[PDB]
RNA sequence: UUAAUUGGAUUCAACGCCGGGAACCUCACCGGGGGCGACGGCAGGAUGAAGGCCAGGCUGAAGGUCUUGCCGGACGCGCCGAGAGGAGGUGCAUGGCCGCCGUCAGCUCGUACCGUGAGGCGUCCACUUAAGUGUGGUAACGAGCGAGACCCGCGCCCCCAGUUGCCAGUCCCUCCCGCUCGGGAGGAGGCACUCUGGGGGGACUGCCGGCGAUAAGCCGGAGGAAGGGGCGGGCGACGGUAGGUCAGUAUGCCCCGAAACCCCCGGGCUACACGCGCGCUACAAUGGGCGGGACAAUGGGACCCGACCUCGAAAGGGGAAGGGAAUCCCCUAAACCCGCCCUCAGUUCGGAUCGCGGGCUGCAACUCGCCCGCGUGAAGCUGGAAUCCCUAGUACCCGCGUGUCAUCAUCGCGC
């Protein structure tokens, strides 16, 4: 079983609650005061939003292999209203995801291929697919059809 | 003193090679022609209506 | 083993097919394995322009399109085969680029 | 806008007058015979001539 | 880039076309063609009077050979001059000829009719001559003389009919002439022959 | 109003039009300074320049000029002819181009016929067509342009060939996990589906029945992926509108010639009590905010696409792979739903409007760019007579990209 056999929402929730325990991942002192994206209008509501970002960003490294900062910014970007002018699609912040990637890289879960991106270490794959097969067990019990 | 200043940017930098107007110069892979002059040379360039 | 990658490009389809047939006949007459002519995505250059020469009149526009077509010929390396692609009679509009790949 | 054009109504009459036995009620058959007998390059006009000669051959035996 | 090179070579060839049309108004400039070889650019030109392009002692062509290698930045323009086989089958050539005729004090009805009869005599099929401008007064007028088959609409007309626009200068003004020539060799798509 | 808001254009058919590019340039507007004048005729000539050159001052500026003193060696200009140029002008003085009556359904020619003639039929009538589309009668018969035909792209199928595409099947090798069933991923190697594109077929009132003169053609039916102008266009003839375009090209005519020439710069083309048109948004609980995920596509990229490492919130900086096009990048689409929060309010809507501090570009943006974040929060809480347009991948509605292009468009384009 793998992340590909389980929903993204539940898997990111599991990775977030699990990684909340680890001490290497922590929101920086400027995280609670700076919104997750330029395009955002208000500040984040829940105080766990940092770990979710990590819980998502590593999942991205699980799927795309090599990842850099700008493509992450484009993905996390969104639609912001420009008043009298129309809504426009903008990129998100870069420093937050850069710090999350650095914390994960110190966590050993992700590594850097210079000139190609950030890829996922075998240990990171093991942890992610372990959570995914945990969830697949649970959802097999909830939904027997997932046995197939 | 009778020299025109050297400009790389702006309309004053770009001029149509055929007519000489300072207005509409389409630069799709380097044509340097005005937009209306483009019609008087359309079928010599290989272009075809569709 | 070595291969030569021959990219032919032209506007008129007939000239490109003519040169492809000449290359294929030469490759078969020289008895060289040739990967057949793969027709690559034609590039479509589309230009829109308002037909009004002045600021007066209904806004009418015209779109003109170039369809520039390209083909790929991957042949195996053979000097006797490579000596018979510089002698081919090439129509002017056809452009041929012959590179080598390990 | 069905109406078969004039020059089709003109071509078909001669075509079936010269080679009446050649054509039958089958549309594909008469279409291939139009293709081999005439020099049309437009598939559409070939098939239109085929349709009109199909109907014509059909009327040949009704009276 | 292929897209940055095809258009560049085309536009240079056509700038040469326009430049030579300007330079060869008296020579009945009929057509141009370019070939590229490592030796250089073989420039083929079809004109109605090659002797006029040659002029005297090849002086004129040599001078043209100068302009091309300086004005347009070409590598060895090798200019060869030839004659058009049937100048009455080319719209542009007869258009320029009629423009020159009207520039010579030749009456519009007479000259247009004479050119039409000549082109019909050369084996053409369809002739159209539209003359526009001040013709019989201060006001401007347009008159069209046509003879024979000429379907003006459709893709075939774009592909089989030769068009030519010329402008004739006179003290009263500039007179436009549009010449459309349909040769006999072409075939309209509605023409099916029995066997 | 201003020195300037340059000018062209007037209802349909101008009014996000020229403008598919006003910070200088665009410029054709206003102020200021500076310098051009082809060549003939006459004069000077060269006994030395016509061009620059300081020390300095009048110039926003420069041997521009000025006292100044030299060259560099050699023709400069004064007037009459008369230039080069002119976005200086006259678009009922033109060519072309565009607009609409209009892709409309019409317009023409030979002979014959009628009429003293201006001229009539053909081109008329019944049915029918998108179409002077075709058919039965007709003093007429033949024939041309137009529309049709034709050309482009689109969906169903198949051959040819693939450095597009993949736990399609996948021995062997690599990684991780598990319930040990298998799950997922790469290499090995293959060419499988779409795909890119060289061709052909299919699809055609083809048939059933009816209608219609049994004709044309129409209706309903079935079968077929698709059917009775397959779908959207290119292709709009004859004249008229004395429409607009000489402020682009060719150009009738007139006019200036140190100017009606050219060059440089400050401003203006953005100026407001205002009227009108068109696009963009704000007038919430569908809702605003946090997090997850199903997702394209037209095209483009060389001082560029710029992936990507790293720093800075950040606009971005240092380095940096690959890329001149199914090879790399732009790359994300957007719409949507849910785990959760907020609780019908001119407010947690909405950001205009100010001031602050940073980023990009360019000689420089206060007239005259935007963005990044901060206190701040306008009007607007569903709008009268009247009112324009679309009709099936279509209306509605939602976004991407790119042209022109450092920036400017809320625009046009096209996906």
């Amino acid at each position: 079983a793998t992340v590909y056999d389980v929903p993204g929402d539940l898997l990111v929730e599991r990775v977030a609650q699990r990684l909340k325990e680890i001490p290497e991942i922590k929101p920086p002192e400027w995280a609670p005061f700076v919104k997750t994206g330029r395009h955002k209008e208000r500040l984040p509501e829940q105080e766990d939003w940092w770990y979710y970002r990590v819980a998502s960003i590593l999942r991205r490294v699980y799927l795309d292999g090599p990842v850099g900062i700008e493509r992450l910014r484009t993905y996390y970007g969104g639609r912001k209203n420009r008043g009298h002018a129309p809504e426009k699609f903008y990129k998100a912040g870069g420093s937050i995801i850069r710090k999350a990637l650095q914390q994960l890289e110190a966590a050993g879960f992700v590594e850097k291929v210079p000139g190609k991106g950030r890829v996922i270490t075998p240990k990171g794959r093991s942890f992610l697919d372990k959570i995914a097969t945990e969830l697949k067990k649970e959802l097999e019990e909830i939904i027997p059809e997932l046995k197939k | 003193y009778n020299k025109r200043k050297p400009r790389k940017f702006g309309k004053g930098a770009r001029r149509c090679i055929r007519c000489g107007q300072y207005g509409p110069i389409i630069r799709i892979q380097g044509l340097m022609l005005c937009r209306h002059c483009f019609r008087e040379v359309a079928p010599k360039l290989g272009f075809r209506k569709y | 083993m070595q291969k030569a990658r021959i990219k032919i490009a032209s506007t008129n389809v007939r000239s490109l097919d003519e040169v492809a047939n000449q290359i294929k006949q030469i490759a078969e007459r020289t008895g060289v394995r040739m990967s057949g002519p793969i027709p690559l995505p034609t590039k479509r250059i589309r230009i829109t322009t308002r037909k009004s020469p002045d600021g007066e009149g209904s806004a009418t526009f015209d779109r003109w399109e170039l369809r520039v077509h390209k083909r790929l010929i991957d042949i195996e390396a053979d000097e006797r085969a490579m000596r018979q692609i510089m002698r081919i009679r090439v129509p002017e509009d056809v452009t041929i680029e012959i590179e080598l790949i390990s | 806008g069905k109406i078969r054009q004039g020059f089709i109504k003109r071509v078909a009459r001669e075509l079936v007058n010269k080679y009446p036995n050649e054509f039958t009620t089958d549309f594909e058959h008469n279409k291939k015979k139009v293709q081999e007998l005439t020099n049309v390059t437009s598939k559409k006009i070939r098939n239109r001539i085929a349709g009109y000669v199909t109907k014509l051959v059909r009327m040949k035996m009704e009276g | 880039a292929i897209e940055r090179y095809f258009i560049r070579e085309a536009v240079r060839e056509m700038l040469i076309d326009e430049f030579l049309e300007k330079e060869l108004r008296r020579a009945g400039y009929g057509g141009l063609d370019i070939k590229k070889t490592p030796l250089g650019t073989k420039v083929i030109i079809f004109a109605a009077n090659p002797g006029y392009v040659i002029g005297r002692g090849g002086r004129r062509i040599r001078e043209l050979t100068r302009i091309l290698e300086k004005q347009f930045g070409l590598e060895n323009p090798q200019i060869e001059v030839e004659e058009i086989k049937n100048p009455y089958l080319n719209a542009k050539v007869q258009a320029v000829r009629l423009a020159q005729a009207l520039e010579r004090g030749i009456h519009f009805r007479r000259a247009a009719y004479a050119a039409l009869r000549a082109i019909m005599n050369n084996g053409a099929r369809g002739v159209e001559i539209r003359l526009s401008g001040k013709l019989t007064g201060e006001r401007a007028k347009s008159i069209r003389f046509y003879q024979g088959y000429l379907a003006k609409v459709g893709n075939p007309a774009e592909t089989l009919v030769s068009k030519g626009y010329a402008q004739a200068l006179l003290k009263l003004g500039v007179i436009g002439v549009k010449v459309a020539i349909m040769p006999p060799g072409a075939r309209l798509p509605d023409e099916i022959e029995i066997i």
